[PDB]
């Protein structure tokens, strides 16, 4: 038999072949076949035939026999290299898929493969692959990621560890820095391009919630000077598309935020190395001009950590600050006015709520565009030019003032050590928009606070309302009294007594009694509408009790955060890490990256015998010693290395405390005579402040 | 002059209604409420813009006013660039029919001012949603 | 206080002539005319600054004033930049043997700054005839 | 005989091997010895001997009959590339000409080449040898310039053509653009390094006088902020060595500046297709900071045109401008002064010399830095933002006032056409000082002006004082009477009666006798010292007589364009061309250059039907036309294709006379009906104006 006259393979066509090649000792046919028709696009469209054409059962059970003798493998890893760049030339310019949906059989064929997750595929075979599937059409990848959702848990991390290992070798084997771009690499973008798919089939496969959102972000209006040039155009009828919304988003209508428990956990799609050679800077540039084969990773942001997103956030906040300082150098020149750049804020130590808040709502209405500024904080009586010392101390000085529980707008639960809104205040909407402000004046100017709130409320500063299932971190006792009422075996309806209207204590500690449907005490408890009460007193709990209270909370962080990619980078999950910092305090890297000025080097005779005082500081005193540095008690996004400290000398050995410079996270160290001197000033400095 | 499916948009439709020419027309300017010159009337009728009613009276813009304002809206409103391909797939339309302004005077750019932004591989900046280019007048050295 | 060859120069030589030490003496600046601050004063003898004479009273410079002044004088007389190889060519003299302050704090750069500058092949600029780097703590991200 | 034991050549050497070799029919071994001793550099040291030790006259003769056979032109031709790489690494490692003066015997022998001219050697021989010899110490520069300035005018031109023709060919041949740059080649930078070389021969070769310089030039002080920044720092002893000047100028000791007459015209230095193709924007930053291997041409001027150098002065002026811009943006900011980016004059029509006298006279007193901020001219009484419009019109009105005769600043020569100082005129020096800034600030704010001077005021402007043979022009009847004087055949002491004491007329009209030197009356003229009275007369003429007029107007002068480099780029001659401009009008150059919007196309009805107007305006109003719409009678640097006029369409047809926008030369053209029309509007237009 020649077999020289075959151009597609089914299950028992080739289990036939491999029978009749058995009883020989060649073996070699079957190389020629395997090596003709898998090398071939249009053979290995028709192959294998039964929204998908190509039965996954049938190529499973092929691979497990062919891939049984090692020369018959090498046979799939060449005939990968000679198909892949066809199918790159080809879905670039032919314009394939639209003729016919079969072209997405090639890559399914493929992707099934055993071995490709095998270091020999790491070379050239796997690299130009993702090449392939990179220029597919946004057609063809929302159905081939609908394929894939079908997969279990085992599955989707083997797909997903083919593409991490490739990223990881193309970055460990070559050397990038800032002249040999990450980006322009056409092996990583194409691997990460590609490790997007498994992202969003990891999506779609997990717990997807779409209809419990939030109502629609109340979009601040423009300043008249806007409006009146938008008369002009005559564009004024139309309003912007919104936010920049992931094209893959919009094919499937299944977006991150929907997911509640995927089959995957989302932090495994970090690739670490890669974010250790990126330079943000750079990639910010690529995100916003389109430059011509430059690709920037923060529009697969699941890829980077928090510290590289963290970068990519920074980045955008600070070209919008310093657009704001070239607006007002014009209004100076050609206006005529006075130069400020500044968000200023005149506030009294005694009245920081009250000061704040008459300055902030002022600015919200006459110029919406000065929170936009940079944040310059002074008090009144005191004078200093603020470079960021002061605006620590405020952000630190209102979030302790406004988490008072005397002030009535949050509650503490000493269990949890958790604060959640306080249906009970009224007319304190316009604080709650304050404390939204500072929420985004605290991530816009880059400080971070020291806030305590359920995972829920970032999620609803998110858009997603709160579910049953988001009960147990805001109320723990409530959800376990509501668990065990679905989890008992037996009836319900006569054991307890409990109907549909539910009784709550207030501030007066006047019991008030809510109905949740028009008539509560009028209609038991049963086992059909079990799982209703649950999904009711829950929704009131989180979402209906507090919605006034939380509607200004909300409209004011989205005055601050509207045009950040804050939306785009950062699930709710990692919004709580922005906005305050890691409590680990690692103090063997703020050693590492702490540098000397002013006569002190890393090896000097005090240098020395002051990091052996810090590495004996109790938990309670390297706090002390942080906030008397840096300003927070907390460590910022990463840990303490990037907290790039500053120990500078201060005259000679005197009897003078030591004076720090939190702006710059300076210590002014005096070169005291010996080490215990050293202590006691040290202790005493950051006991007292 | 005050239901705007009445009253005129554009210069030419609101010289019939008094009465006069594009020759002898007295306007005001939206922002410094200072005359418009005679060139600057043939300017905004030449920009494709349209007229501004403010307590029942037609306004217009000067130079000056439009292009300080283009300016900062530039500044503080740019999202985006991309290039003439990309937006030509973005909007399944030829650059033709699209309305694309100079960034700096609100000029509708030609289809020969389009053409030469394909062809210099200039890109076309999103302006909170308004398309932007660059005439050929803002564009000599 | 009146002859060069007489008055002092410099923070210490000074602090004898009062009887005081460097640890309670009191300066003014010669801009601003107000008080310099115990790190001021520290920076001050750190930088190898020399003290101004104006009506014979001793006069230092504060940290603000003395970053103003050289920015305006790194803008305004701007000559041109070198490198360290071709400036220790156009001197035939090491890079040690130089006085090269920073271009923000007017600190004399230590060797290892210098080395710094020649192994990343950094410009030494020329302000008005007076060589300038950029030290260590005027050069960190 | 082997001849395979020879190291060195000498004339009689060689003429014995060619004498026995003529008699054979090979002429081989002469090739072998030509290829084996001229293709090392030690054979060419030793070669030849007899502060050079080689004979000119011996090489000179040798190579008639060596080149007559075409064979052994080869030998030279591939003996030069075999040679030259290795003379470029050992002059830039091995550290040769110090250890013997004898390595420079090397070029001397290689540039005597009669065939270097041929087009036979500009692809890889010439370009090679010119990169070795660009990179001799200044020692061996100096004195190989000195063997050439003993060379004829024909020697000379041979020399420059050998290297022109090299620049231009790899500017020919090669593509260079805003990617390309010239500046990185590593050919033609060689070449113009190389032909700097026979330049400074030809201004040492000719006429120098060095000893009849100027006072040096009054250095402004600088603000009192520079002069405390300057105690501080402890170097406001020494003060900065001045100008930059070029390296080669100081080993020869000579400058162009002296260079009277020399053996060739400094304008056929000029490099016209190397002009084309500089891009002199970046071409001015690699002047400034050191770049690792670009070289600017701007260190060598002398090759660049009066339109490329006039680019790079701009780029200077420009540069400065802008450090002014960022010094009053920080003023405002960190001391909350006022902005005010521009050197602002507001001045009456009927007294603008008096208005601009005591503000220009006040600034250059307390802030002698604002006069390097952009010129603001307003007019009192006229509201309008200046653009370059009212700067325009200030610098025609001043210049046409001061020159008014009845000022009594300066006397009119109606044969000549030319403006001098008038020495009678006393307490008028602030004027002096005047009509010098406003030359400076033309320069420096980019405005042509209509001034008429002897080139000896530009001679004298840049440090030259005047000689007799500068009077030609400046004095033209006392030249012809003077000359006379020294070319009488006969006896000069009887058949006249002039003394040593001359006589002068003044405004009043009373003859003052002045006496050059202690007695003249008590001295006649004899033939000894027929050559010493014409050496004062013209002294006193030039120098003497105007001394304090000239001395204000050359302060002035010099308060704008101390730190420009205006001295190092350009000549006496070529400043002329730069504060004025050119008087041809090629009107076929404007319309080439011409640019139309407002709806106007180059091919539309009146836009055709207006060149042909212009086209047949007479010469008188050619220049009607351009001060309407320029501003200015005169054409820029160049021509009028650098005036890039701009016609915009100005409503429909009209009885409106057209109007002009002379701040970016723009043409506002009504669409009339009809040509003639149009002819009657524009005659109207330029003649009323
Ligand atoms: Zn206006
Ligand atoms: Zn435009
Ligand atoms: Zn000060
Ligand atoms: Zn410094």
């Amino acid at each position: 038999i020649d077999f020289k006259d075959v151009t597609y393979l089914t299950e028992e066509k080739v289990y036939e072949i491999l029978e009749l090649c058995r009883e020989r000792e060649d073996y070699s046919p079957l190389i020629r076949v395997i090596g003709r028709v898998f090398s071939s696009a249009e053979a290995l469209v028709q192959s294998f035939r039964k929204d998908v054409s190509v039965d996954i059962d049938a190529i499973r059970r092929v691979y497990t026999r062919l891939l049984s003798n090692e020369k018959i493998e090498t046979a799939f890893l060449n005939a990968l290299v000679y198909l892949s760049p066809n199918v790159e030339c080809d879905l670039t310019y032919h314009n394939v898929y639209s003729r016919d949906p079969n072209y997405l059989n090639l890559f399914i064929i493929v992707m099934e493969n055993r071995n490709l997750h095998s270091p020999e595929y790491l070379e050239m075979a796997l690299p130009l692959f993702c090449k392939a599937m990179s220029k597919l059409p946004l057609a063809a990848q929302g159905k081939l990621i609908r394929l894939w959702s079908k997969y279990n848990a085992d599955q989707i991390r083997r797909m997903m560890e083919t593409f991490q290992q490739l990223i990881t070798y193309k970055v460990i084997s070559n050397e990038f820095n800032s002249r040999n771009l990450v980006n322009d690499d056409d092996a990583i973008v194409a691997a990460s391009k590609c490790l997007k798919m498994v992202y969003y089939a990891n999506v779609v496969g997990g717990e997807v919630d779409t209809n419990h959102n939030e109502e629609d972000d109340e979009e601040p209006i423009p300043e008249s000077s806007e409006l009146t040039l938008q008369e002009l155009l005559g564009e004024e009828r139309r309003n912007k598309k919104g936010p920049r919304v992931d094209p893959l988003e919009t094919e499937l209508g299944v977006k991150t935020l929907d997911c509640r428990k995927p089959l995957i956990p989302f932090e495994e799609f970090i690739n670490e190395p890669l974010n250790e050679v990126l330079e943000m800077d750079k990639d910010y540039t690529f995100f916003k001009v389109e430059t011509e084969n430059k690709f920037s990773f923060m529009t697969c942001p699941f890829i980077l950590n928090a510290v590289t997103k963290n970068l990519g956030l920074y980045y955008d906040n600070r070209i919008r600050m310093y657009s704001e300082r070239r607006i007002t150098v014009l209004y100076s020149l050609v206006q005529g006015q006075q130069l400020n750049p500044y968000l200023r804020l005149k506030v009294r130590r005694d009245h920081i709520i009250d000061d704040a808040l008459v300055r902030l709502e002022m600015i919200a209405m006459e110029n919406p565009a000065d929170l936009k500024k940079q944040l310059y904080v002074e008090f009144e009586g005191e004078q200093g030019v603020d470079e960021g010392g002061v605006s620590k101390e405020f952000f630190q000085l209102v979030v302790e003032e406004i988490f008072n529980p005397d002030i009535g707008m949050f509650t503490y639960d000493e269990s949890t050590k958790l604060f959640w809104f306080n249906p009970s205040s009224f007319e304190t909407e316009g604080q709650f928009t304050l404390i939204g402000i500072v929420l985004g004046l605290a991530i816009y100017n880059n400080c971070i606070l020291d806030v305590h709130f359920p995972m829920v409320v970032y999620r609803k500063l998110m858009g997603k309302k709160g579910t049953f299932r988001d009960l147990g971190d805001s109320h723990p006792v409530l959800y376990q009294s509501l668990k065990d009422l679905l989890e008992y075996e037996g009836n319900v309806e006569d054991d307890m007594m409990i109907t549909f209207q539910i009784s709550q204590t207030d501030l007066f500690g006047n019991p008030m009694m809510y109905d949740l449907k028009e008539n509560g005490d009028k209609i038991p408890i049963t086992n059909e509408n079990r799982k209703e009460f649950v999904n009711l007193y829950s929704d009131y709990i989180l979402n209906k009790s507090v919605e006034k209270q939380f509607k200004a909370f909300r409209r004011g962080f989205h005055m601050v955060t509207n045009e950040s990619p804050l939306k785009y980078l950062f699930r709710p999950e990692e919004i709580e890490l922005l906005i305050c910092g890691s409590r680990n305090l690692d103090f063997q890297a703020l050693e590492e990256t702490t540098e000397y000025d002013g006569g002190y080097t890393r090896d000097s005779v005090l240098i020395r015998e002051f990091w052996e005082i810090v590495h004996s500081f109790t938990d309670e005193q390297k706090r002390l010693f942080l906030q008397f540095t840096t300003g927070t008690d907390r460590a910022p996004v990463g840990g303490l290395g990037k907290l790039k400290m500053i120990i500078a000398k201060n005259g000679p050995d005197t009897e003078r405390l030591p004076t720090s410079h939190t702006a710059f996270n300076v210590l002014l160290l005096p070169e005291y005579s010996s080490k215990e001197k050293l202590k006691e000033r040290l202790l005493k400095a950051i006991t007292y402040a | 002059f005050q239901d705007p499916q009445e009253r005129p948009r554009k210069l030419p439709q609101l010289c019939t209604e008094l009465q006069t020419t594009i020759h002898d027309i007295i306007l005001e300017c939206v922002y410094c409420k200072q005359q418009l010159l005679r060139r600057e009337v043939y300017d905004f009728a030449f920009r494709d813009l349209c007229i501004v009613y403010r307590d029942g009276n037609p306004y217009a813009v000067c130079d000056k006013c439009l292009k300080f304002y283009s300016k900062i809206s530039e500044y503080r409103h740019y999202s985006y660039s991309l290039y003439g391909t990309t937006l030509e797939q973005q909007y399944n339309k030829p650059l033709s029919d699209l309305l694309i302004r100079c960034i700096n005077c609100q000029k509708p750019l030609s289809p020969e001012e389009k053409q030469r932004h394909l062809d210099k591989k200039q890109r076309f900046h999103n302006i909170r949603g308004r398309w932007t280019g660059r005439c050929m007048s803002c564009s000599r050295s």
